[PDB]
C-alpha cells in the first residue's frame, strides 16, 4: 500500500535505472543542510507541523 | 485496415532497457497471468504511456512488448485522426477500438498523442473542435461505459506536459513509465546490438566510443553504427577496429574535417587562442581533464575547440559552487587577455568576442542568480539605486576575472610557446603530449582544499574549542 500511494502521487520524474555513484561532497552538503533544518525547526518549534 | 502483420520484435530485439524491462514483463504478465490478478479482486490497469526523448525506440518498445504478448499488435499514426472535416476522426477512433474489441486479446499503439491529446481551448478553430470531439469519443472508449477488459493501449508520447487532466485520470491512463536516455551500459548494449548484422573484429573495445558519445539516444547510437560501415574504401582495410568508430563518433560530434588554403599567421592566432584556452583550463579543477586540443577548422566553425569531461552529475542536480562559475568566467576570459599580452592593446583581433561575450552573461546570471554575496544574495529589489548596483557587480566580477585571467596567462608564457609552437607544427593534440608539455613547462598550481578537508578543520577545531569551554566550566566549577 505505501508504493502503490508513492508511485501514485508521483515522487519519481526522472524514471531511469537508480544507480548512480554520488561523491562525498555531495552527501556531506546534504547532511549538512538536513542538520541545519533539524537544528533551527528545534530552536524554533512550530505549534501544528512537529 | 489498422492491423499489421509479422510481428515477431521481442525483447531480446531491444536494447538497454534496464529494470523497465520488469515493467516489460509485468505487461506479460498481465497478458499471461491475468487470471491470478483477477482472482486476487485487482482490475488490469488499460492505459500505460512511454514518455521519453524521441528516439528512445518506443515504436520498437511497442513492437517488443506485443510480440512477447503473443497477441494482435495495433499501430495507428495520431496526425490521422486529425482532420480538416469534424466527425471522421470519431468514427475512426471508434471503428478502431471495435475491431481491437472483437480481435481481443490484443494490444493497440498510438504514438504522439500531443496533436490529438491537447488541451481543450487552446485554439478557437474547428480543427480544435475536431480535436475535441476526437477527445471525448477516445475518453468514452476508454472509460465511458462497461465492456473492455481485455484491449490496452499503449502511448508514446515526448511533451507528457501537453497531456488532458481527463486522460491522466485513473482508469484511463495511470501508469506512466519514463524511457531516458541511455547512461553507459545501455549504449554498449545498443551499439552490439545493432552491430550483429555486420562483420566485426575481436579487439573492438566500445567502452571508448561510448566515451565519446556521452548523452545521445539510440537512434543517434544507430548513426554511429551507420557511419561504420561504408567509409573504408579510402584506406582499403580489413576489418572494422577502435579507431574507426572513435574518427565516426567525432565526425558525427562535430562535422565533416575540410582543408582549405591558408596563411601562418592565421594559424599562429588560431593556436595561440587555443593554447590561452587550454593553458587556463589546466590550472582549474572545473575543467582539469582535457583530452583533445586543435586548431583544424571543421563544418560550421572555423576556430579551433578543446574537450573536456568532468563527471556530469553535478550539472544535472544543479550543485556547482560560486568558485566553479568564477574559475570558467576566467577560463572564457582566457583568449582576449592573451591578445592583449601578445599583440599589444592597440592591436586585439575580433575571434574572442563569442567567447567574451559568454563571459559576461556567465557573470550576469551569476550576479542575478543568488551567488552574490553582496548584501545577502538578493537579485531583486524595488529602489532605483539598488536595481542600478546589481549591474555594477557584473563589471566588477568581471574585471576581477579578466585580471586573474592576466595574470594566470603571465605566469605560463613558456607553455604558452611550446603548446603554441606544437599546434602550428600538428594541428592536433592529444592529452598525453598536452599534459607531458604541461608538465614540462608549468608553473605551481595550487589546488584549493575541498569540502572534506575543510569540514575535518573545522571539526577538528569546532571540537578542540568545545572542550575548551568544558575545562573553563569545570576548573571553574571544580
Amino acid at each position: 500500500l505505501l508504493e502503490a500511494l508513492k508511485r501514485q502521487k508521483g515522487t519519481f520524474e526522472t524514471g531511469q535505472e537508480d544507480s548512480t555513484e554520488v561523491p562525498e561532497e555531495l552527501k556531506l552538503r546534504l547532511a549538512y543542510r538536513e542538520a541545519a533544518v533539524a537544528v533551527l525547526a528545534c530552536y524554533l518549534p512550530d505549534q501544528y507541523r512537529p | 485496415e489498422y492491423l499489421e502483420r509479422g510481428v515477431d520484435v521481442k525483447f531480446t530485439d531491444v536494447a538497454g532497457l534496464g529494470k523497465i524491462r520488469l515493467e516489460l514483463e509485468e505487461i506479460v504478465k498481465f497478458f499471461t497471468h491475468g487470471e491470478m490478478y483477477r482472482r486476487r479482486g485487482v482490475k488490469i490497469p488499460g492505459g500505460i504511456l512511454l514518455c521519453g526523448p524521441p528516439g528512445v525506440g518506443k515504436t520498437l518498445l511497442a513492437k517488443a512488448v506485443a510480440g512477447e504478448a503473443g497477441v494482435n499488435f495495433f499501430s495507428i499514426s495520431a496526425s490521422q485522426f486529425v482532420e480538416i472535416y469534424v466527425g471522421v476522426g470519431a468514427s475512426r477512433v471508434r471503428a478502431l477500438y471495435q475491431e481491437a474489441r472483437e480481435n481481443a486479446p490484443s494490444v493497440v499503439f498510438i504514438d504522439e498523442l500531443d496533436a490529438v491529446g491537447r488541451e481543450r481551448g487552446l485554439i478557437k478553430g474547428s480543427g480544435g473542435q475536431e480535436r475535441d470531439a476526437t477527445l471525448n469519443q477516445l475518453l468514452v472508449s476508454l472509460d465511458g461505459f462497461e465492456g473492455r477488459g481485455e484491449v490496452i493501449t499503449i502511448a508514446s508520447t515526448n511533451r507528457p506536459d501537453i497531456l488532458d487532466p481527463a486522460l491522466v485520470r485513473p482508469g484511463r491512463f495511470d501508469r506512466k513509465i519514463f524511457i531516458p536516455k541511455p547512461g553507459l551500459i545501455g549504449r554498449m548494449e545498443i551499439l552490439q546490438v545493432h552491430a550483429r548484422k555486420k562483420p566485426m573484429a575481436e579487439d573492438l573495445d566500445y567502452m571508448a566510443v561510448a566515451s565519446m558519445t556521452d548523452g545521445m539516444v539510440g537512434a543517434e547510437l544507430a548513426n554511429i553504427v551507420e557511419i561504420a560501415a561504408i567509409n573504408m574504401m579510402r584506406d582499403g582495410r580489413t576489418e572494422l577496429t577502435t579507431d574507426d568508430l572513435l574518427q565516426a563518433a567525432q565526425i558525427e560530434e562535430r562535422g565533416m574535417l575540410d582543408r582549405k588554403d591558408r596563411s601562418l599567421e592565421t594559424w599562429r592566432q588560431v593556436a595561440i587562442n587555443e593554447a590561452a584556452m587550454a593553458v587556463v583550463a589546466v590550472n582549474f579543477p572545473d575543467m582539469k581533464n582535457i583530452e583533445f586540443l586543435t586548431i583544424n577548422p571543421r563544418a560550421g566553425r572555423e576556430l579551433g575547440y578543446v574537450r573536456v569531461k568532468m563527471d556530469h552529475i553535478k550539472f544535472k542536480e544543479g550543485m556547482l559552487s560560486r568558485q566553479s562559475i568564477l574559475d570558467h568566467i576566467t577560463v572564457q576570459l582566457a583568449p582576449r587577455a592573451a591578445d592583449e599580452l601578445w599583440y599589444g592593446e592597440d592591436q586585439l583581433s575580433t575571434i574572442w568576442a563569442e567567447t567574451s561575450d559568454n563571459a559576461r552573461s556567465a557573470a550576469r546570471s551569476l550576479v542575478l542568480g543568488g551567488l552574490s554575496d553582496k548584501h545577502h544574495g538578493l537579485n531583486n529589489f524595488w529602489v532605483a539605486d539598488r536595481i542600478n548596483d546589481i549591474d555594477v557587480e557584473a563589471l566588477r566580477i568581471l574585471n576581477m576575472c579578466y585580471e586573474r585571467a592576466k595574470e594566470i596567462l603571465g605566469r605560463n608564457r613558456t607553455l604558452m610557446d611550446e603548446v603554441v609552437e606544437k599546434l602550428v607544427q600538428k594541428k592536433s593534440l592529444t592529452k598525453q603530449e598536452f599534459f607531458t608539455l604541461v608538465e614540462l613547462y608549468g608553473s605551481s598550481k595550487p589546488m584549493p582544499p575541498s569540502i572534506l578537508e575543510l569540514r575535518k578543520i573545522k571539526r577538528l577545531e569546532l571540537e578542540e574549542m568545545v572542550l575548551k569551554l568544558d575545562m573553563t566550566t569545570a576548573r571553574n566549577s571544580s
